RNA sequence: GCACAACCUGCGGGAACCCGUACCGCAAACCGACACAGGUGGGCGGGUGCAAGAGCACUCAGGCGCGCGGGAGAACCCUCG
RNA sequence: CAUGAGUAACGAUAAAGAGGGUGAGAAUCCCUCUCGCCGUAAGCCCAAGGGUUCCUACGCAAUGGUCGUCAGCGUAGGGUUAGGCGGGACCUAAGGUGAAGCCGAAAGGCGUAGCCGAAGGGCAGCCGGUUAAUAUUCCGGCCCUUCCCGCAGGUGCGAUG
RNA sequence: GAGCCGGUAGCGGGCGUGGAUCCCUGGAUGUCCGAAUGGGGGAACCCGGCCGGCGGGAACGCCGGUCACCGCGCUUUUGCGCGGGGGGAACCUGGGGAACUGAAACAUCUCAGUACCCAGAGGAGAGGAAAGAGAAAUCGACUCCCUGAGUAGCGGCGAGCGAAAGGGGACCAGCCUAAACCGUCCGGCUUGUCCGGGCGGGGUCGUGGGGCCCUCGGACACCGAAUCCCCAGCCUAGCCGAAGCUGUUGGGAAGCAGCGCCAGAGAGGGUGAAAGCCCCGUAGGCGAAAGGUGGGGGGAUAGGUGAGGGUACCCGAGUACCCCGUGGUUCGUGGAGCCAUGGGGGAAUCUGGGCGGACCACCGCCUAAGGCUAAGUACUCCGGGUGACCGAUAGCGCACCAGUACCGUGAGGGAAAGGUGAAAAGAACCCCGGGAGGGGAGUGAAAUAGAGCCUGAAACCGUGGGCUUACAAGCAGUCAC
């Protein structure tokens, strides 16, 4: 409770191009606020919070054997930087 | 509940009927009436002291406002 | 047979079975007694995978089924397990010991 | 680690704060690693997320103590 | 209270979160237990001609070709001359 | 599990014919070429309601009323983000609730006030460009919105009764 | 006690005899909904006001601690400090309370105070020390069982319905408060001498209590948890624990055979086909803990009980009682009693007053119009065990991803499917093929044991073989040949 960290980057694709010039796209904890976001981020990558946006996306399509489901809850949210710094290696990275 | 007495309780039950007589006059009882009913008291007031009421239920009501009247 | 067992790595003999020949038991379960022998499996002549050898056909196949394995042989081989007697200040020791006897020491072998 | 129980024992207020901050930081790297490394890594996740709860099992033991 | 730091008004600076879009969607995805010719709300409804016009006939864009095929084609119900 | 039955039936008399292609197999998939029927709809559009799916990639034993290398089918992965669009962060009627109050054998009946409660009120952006895929949400050009800190100028300012 | 990262075994990585898996008892956050209560709201999601915090400060926004309502008593000013509420398969008390069907119609009647709506206390409540019984100069709380008669009786005396004291049994504490009188006291009004409310002695058990006079009196009684300490019964973990091998037919043996074996423990299951001596911490007996629960046995804690006569009396209920309007009860209207209340009347302090006999004269009975609770019959969610109780269409429907699929708007309805084998060794590999699937090799004791795959029959369709059939009218057949 309060343990700041509160999500997993968007190794997606096509979110890869913003990581390129200058925004950088991830999957959040399914709630935080965006205000919320602006903090996580800021304190954590120590950068400069610019633009940040929200989307959301629950499971369809996973049939199990003799009875079904299609998944949980992964929350989407994109932030821009001010320079274009920080999340380097993450980049280079994917 | 909203509507015993206050004194005490005198708020319902009642069963009921009659048909008719004519017994140890000339014979048996003419007998039929299933019919079930309802069975009360009244409402009243006076005064605390300067501004009042009382509501409460006929009777008890007269003895007690009475006693209270005592104080 | 249950949370409860009988020999471990342990070192025994086979009464009804096809070997006889006991020893060194691989690995003992807690429930289903399941123990290997390290005594008559086969190849599962594998996947035809480069799992195995691309050229492949699995080769120790080792699971221990049946429990009429006669567990523990000191230099006596068919015999129950005892207890203790304690002896020293906190002493379990529940080693084996009827006729001849083995505990298993952590010492010489297992 | 019941070593690590130790360590627990041993400090308090920021401490622990900080300690089991940090450390969670830790395991947001695992979290980051979710993709590189690995297979050694395991472990850091599993045993990081059960120390980290320690950590806070402690915080609750002494504050509690407290109030 | 204000009135010396309340409101009206410029410039600078700084802020602004929650849930929402995909696509189907006069319809095989919405309602009739079916890829059921039924029903289901508002937006000009392109053009030519017709006295007028969302009706008429041919079309603009845009949309099709209904989803089981080939075959001679007599009875006879259908539809129509 | 049989039976009429391998006859009745394929969901609209808005017709289709060719060439080449891909395929284990293509009347029934793909391009392209002839051709008919819509067009005032078989248009697009917002909304509703559906909630997968949409896409991209593999696959078809089930499913389409046979096909089927096609799919809205199966498997996997990725896909919608908006101070200014919408709704709440505001308003309220019918209307529900309901502190009061009147009221029932009990459970309730009735109910001002305040509240909840609407494509009925009110409110600050548009257009051109970019993705397999979303847009006035993204990019860009152009045009603003209130609220906070200040400062600068200006005032009996200061309810929501 | 030495192995585990739940059902997934697979991938990719691990922790542990410096008690790791895990069995138990108490621990910590303990998301959002749900009584919800800070506010709203189509619950499980959007709002807000206070102190703390961090960040880009203010605005933003999160952790956080935060803030219904109720009635309840306390300092009228804490509105501080409590209570409840919300549940629950059945049992349970009271609240309100029905047609069928019977009476072969059916209106009294009947099912019945039954079904059901409700409110609510529990772990069980219910009732529970007598204005009782009953008539013997008798009993003695209440509750539940057997009996009491299905008589005594209730009634279109019809269908029907149907007691109670006693006796046998079980389980056996009894205890209390306003009850003016005492005095005390504070408030009173208004002052003297009334009421009001606190302490008491009185605080009626089968009848006194108080105040005056005298005999009085100087250690055994515990509660309904008064209360505390214990062997705390268990909770779930514990522990031991009886005796065979050789052979042998078998894929097997625990089986046929040989000899040797146990037994305060031949209950059963489990170990490749039927073991006391093989698996089982069982019957044998014993085991055990610092938590969560108490009856016992005993202690202490023990509120409070526990004397005698005398004397003008004042001291358990606001309605007893009587008229009609009604409930109970074996009572359905009746000669109809007692308790019980809706109307109007409308009082007695132990010469008191209801009760036995409608009622009157008797004797007798009990002591009413307040309070408390144990113990013996009920109930079944949940645990344990046993079954001339069931085998997968019976059993709960439900034997295991059945109260879910799926129909209905909601209310609501409400399936099916158990087994491959002994163990996975469950199918490398070669061959037709797009695939499935098909022939081989290996499996093996069998694979006509091959994955919906045990035993696997009837029905129906199929491949081959025997007899039979184109001038035939007949369920069928069937006797004959």
């Amino acid at each position: 409770t309060a343990y700041d960290v509160i999500l997993a980057p968007v190794l997606s694709e096509k979110a890869y191009a913003g990581f390129a010039e200058g925004k950088y796209t991830f999957w959040v904890h399914p709630k935080a606020t965006k205000t919320e976001i602006k903090n996580a981020v800021e304190t954590a990558f120590k950068v400069k919070v610019v633009k940040v946006n929200t989307l959301h996306v629950r499971g369809k399509k996973k049939r199990l054997g003799r009875y079904l489901g299609k998944r949980p809850d992964r929350k989407k949210a994109i932030v821009q930087v001010a320079p274009g710094q920080k999340i380097e290696a993450l980049e280079g990275l994917i | 509940m909203k509507e015993g007495i206050h004194p005490k309780l005198v708020p319902a039950r009642i069963i009921c009927g009659c048909g008719n007589v004519i017994e140890t006059y000339s014979t048996k009882p003419e007998i039929y009436v299933e019919v079930c009913s309802k069975c009360h008291p009244f409402y009243t007031g006076q005064q605390r002291f300067v501004d009042t009421e009382g509501r409460v239920e006929r009777f008890q009501r007269r003895y007690g406002d009475s006693y209270r009247k005592g104080r | 047979m249950r949370v409860k067992m009988h020999v471990k790595k342990g070192d025994t003999v086979l009464v009804a079975s096809g070997k006889y020949k006991g020893r060194v038991g691989k690995v003992k379960e807690v429930l289903p007694k399941k123990y290997a022998v390290i005594v008559e499996g086969v190849n599962i002549v594998k996947k035809a995978v480069r799992v195995s050898p691309k050229y492949p056909q699995g080769g120790f196949i080792e699971k221990e089924a049946p429990l009429h394995a006669s567990k523990v042989r000191p230099i006596c081989p068919a015999c129950g397990k005892p207890t203790r007697v304690r002896k020293k200040f906190l002493e379990n020791g529940k080693k084996i010991r009827v006729c001849a006897k083995c505990g298993g020491a952590l010492d010489t072998e297992e | 680690m019941r070593k690590q129980l130790e360590e627990a024992r041993k400090l308090s207020p920021v401490e622990l704060e900080k300690l089991v901050r940090e450390k969670k930081r830790e395991l947001m790297e695992l979290r980051f690693q979710a993709s590189i490394g690995q297979l050694s890594q395991n472990h850091k996740i599993r045993d990081l997320k059960r120390q980290i709860a320690r950590l806070l099992t402690v915080l609750n033991e002494k504050r509690r103590q407290n109030a």
